[PDB]
């Protein structure tokens, strides 16, 4: 009855993920793969071909190009907020901690959730609408180039996984249920409740990738790569931001005094 | 907060 209700708690994350987030690694794989039926992205991989691509997906190309990526991550941040909030126990947390929650965890999410989108070539944009090319986005001006590259060489490393969205959903939420996050007031109720979902991950695994006995390992050392990634992003977003003569206001709000 | 704002909308 234990290990049931552990995949009840399982299916129940699924079926919140598919709710929460539109694009799915399953609906971008079969995009990437050419295994559907739906219109081929429209792929962007110069200058010319973005201006072309405008309309399927005074400031220069690499500002443009950045503010495209914010935009996308505020949009998922709002998707990531919505995702928490079926977490059982998660709204009944003290309110300042849920806040604290999604401050210290959307942009590890983020970048989890991006590798779904990813290939060593490119990146699904728009819905699956666009492809963006890795080569592009890299070729970039600085600082521009190597604030996209990075998102790529995680992608890599984690697609290595071989997670599917039933992991994934679980994954997402032992990260946002992180009773080490700065400032926690209540962390007892927090750790309770990540403890419950690291034992549902640790039987999805077994059941979900019987012959892959390390993967369980694997991603809690992920979780913590993830805290070094997005720290370092978080660097250079302050850079930009002191030497580029915008930010959402959304972001603004996450990254101060993060 | 922006955040908290997000947490309280139904
Ligand atoms: C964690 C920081 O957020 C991110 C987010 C993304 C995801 N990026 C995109 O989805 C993404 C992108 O992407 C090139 C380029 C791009 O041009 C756009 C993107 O999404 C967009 C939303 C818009 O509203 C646009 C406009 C004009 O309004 C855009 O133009 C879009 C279509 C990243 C994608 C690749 C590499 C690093 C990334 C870092």
């Amino acid at each position: 009855p234990e290990s049931a209700d552990l995949r009840a708690l399982a299916k129940h994350l699924y079926d919140s993920y598919i709710k929460s987030f539109p694009l799915t690694k399953a609906k971008a794989r079969a995009i990437l793969t050419g295994k559907t039926t739906d219109k081929s992205p429209f792929v962007i991989y110069d200058m010319n071909s973005l201006m072309m691509g405008e309309d399927k997906i005074s400031k220069e190309v690499a500002i443009r190009i950045f503010q495209g990526c914010q935009f996308r991550s505020v949009e998922a941040v709002q998707e990531i907020t919505e995702y928490a909030k079926s977490i059982p126990g998660f709204v009944n947390l003290d309110l300042n901690d849920q806040v604290t929650l999604l401050k210290y965890g959307v942009h590890e999410i983020i970048y989890t959730m991006l590798a779904s989108l990813m290939n060593k070539d490119g990146v699904l944009i728009s819905e699956g609408q666009g492809f963006m090319t890795r080569e592009f986005l890299k070729s970039l001006r600085k600082p521009f180039g190597d604030f996209m590259e990075p998102k790529f060489e995680f992608a890599v490393k984690f697609n290595a996984l071989e997670l599917d969205d039933s992991d994934l959903a679980i994954f997402i939420a032992v990260i946002i249920l992180s009773g080490d996050r700065p400032g926690l007031l209540n962390v007892k109720p927090i750790e309770d409740i990540q403890d419950n979902l690291l034992q549902a991950l640790e039987l999805q695994l077994k059941l979900n990738h019987p012959e892959s006995s390390q993967l369980f390992a694997k991603l809690l050392q992920k979780m913590t790569d993830l805290r070094q990634i997005v720290t370092e992003h978080v660097q250079l977003l302050q850079v930009i931001k002191k030497t580029e003569t915008s930010l959402h206001p959304l972001l603004q709000e996450i990254y101060k005094d993060l | 907060s922006l955040l908290k704002k997000l947490l309280l909308a139904p």
